[PDB]
């Protein structure tokens, strides 16, 4: 991911 | 194969010189910061009056623009001085004072790593900080002190130029991480030890940093349970110290021979605050 995201 | 004592002896024998650390919300719960997802605390009740469909909406942009008051309720609670660092923070401070810290990567936004005395250059506040804010409309930057009065008075801070909502530089879901996050490209190949403390490793791209150290580098997890890529892709030199985070830190500190020095540091630092 390049943005904050739930895994 | 490797034990907690094995890792301590690597440090004591100066076989490991460059420690990279990753931390999350678990290291700050002993300071009394209520992990807001659970309904116990009084901050939870202040949020229950609001529109919150679920806890993580406080860090989502569509909910924020619909209703910024829940987020700024949390911002008001995390105001500097409300909370103090705990033994886990000062263990990391002492790690830095002893010349071992290459870089500390944190998901927390409570500012306690800086409060504990870790220099900014050693720190990557990977999910942002209240030290600065940005107008959501015109993109003007502001020092965090500029919105303090509004936040403490339960007013949503607005831009003095365009009246847009001014949002602290906290990384929300869907937002890019800060520019300093880029240091991971060189920090993690350079580490000869990885420490992971008090995080569930459920948020990317932070969680995948665990895979970025070299195969020969030990990865020591101090946490309630085995989580993230350490559960799904374990490596031969992984060490899991499962349990209370502060108790695992206390155990490591004693094996390193640092206990009396750590207590002296905590005594003096807590008193300064
Ligand atoms: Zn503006």
């Amino acid at each position: 991911a390049r943005t904050k995201q739930t895994a | 194969k490797l034990s907690l004592q094995d890792v301590a002896e690597l440090i004591r024998a100066r076989a490991c010189q460059r420690v990279v650390v990753m931390v999350g919300a678990g290291i700050s719960t002993p300071s009394g910061i209520p992990d807001f997802r659970s309904p116990g605390s009084g901050l939870y009740s202040n949020l229950q009056q609001y529109d919150l469909p679920y806890p993580e909406a406080i860090f989502e942009l569509p909910f924020f623009f619909h209703n910024p008051k829940p987020f700024f309720t949390l911002a008001k609670e995390l105001y500097p001085g409300n909370y103090k660092p705990n033994v886990t923070h000062y263990f990391l401070r002492l790690l830095h004072d002893k010349g071992l810290l290459l870089r500390l990567y944190t998901q927390n936004i409570d500012g306690l790593e800086r409060v504990s005395g870790i220099p900014a250059s050693k720190l990557v506040e990977a999910h942002g900080t209240f030290a600065s804010a940005t107008c959501t409309v015109c993109q003007r930057p502001f020092p965090g002190e500029d919105i303090r009065a509004d936040v403490m008075a339960d007013r949503v801070p607005r831009c003095p130029v365009c009246t847009g909502v001014v949002k602290p530089d906290i990384v929300f879901f869907g937002e890019p991480l800060p520019q300093r996050f880029l240091l991971h490209v060189v920090d993690f190949p350079m580490a000869d030890l990885l420490l992971i403390l008090g995080t569930s490793l459920e948020v990317e791209p932070f969680a995948s940093l665990t895979e970025a150290v070299r195969s020969s580098v030990p990865r020591l997890l101090i946490n309630r349970d085995l989580v993230g890529p350490l559960a799904w892709h374990p490596r031969s030199r992984d060490v899991a110290q499962l349990g209370d985070v502060v108790h695992g830190v206390e155990s490591l500190v004693e094996l390193l021979g640092w206990t009396e020095e750590m207590r002296d540091l905590v005594q003096r630092e807590t008193g300064k605050l």
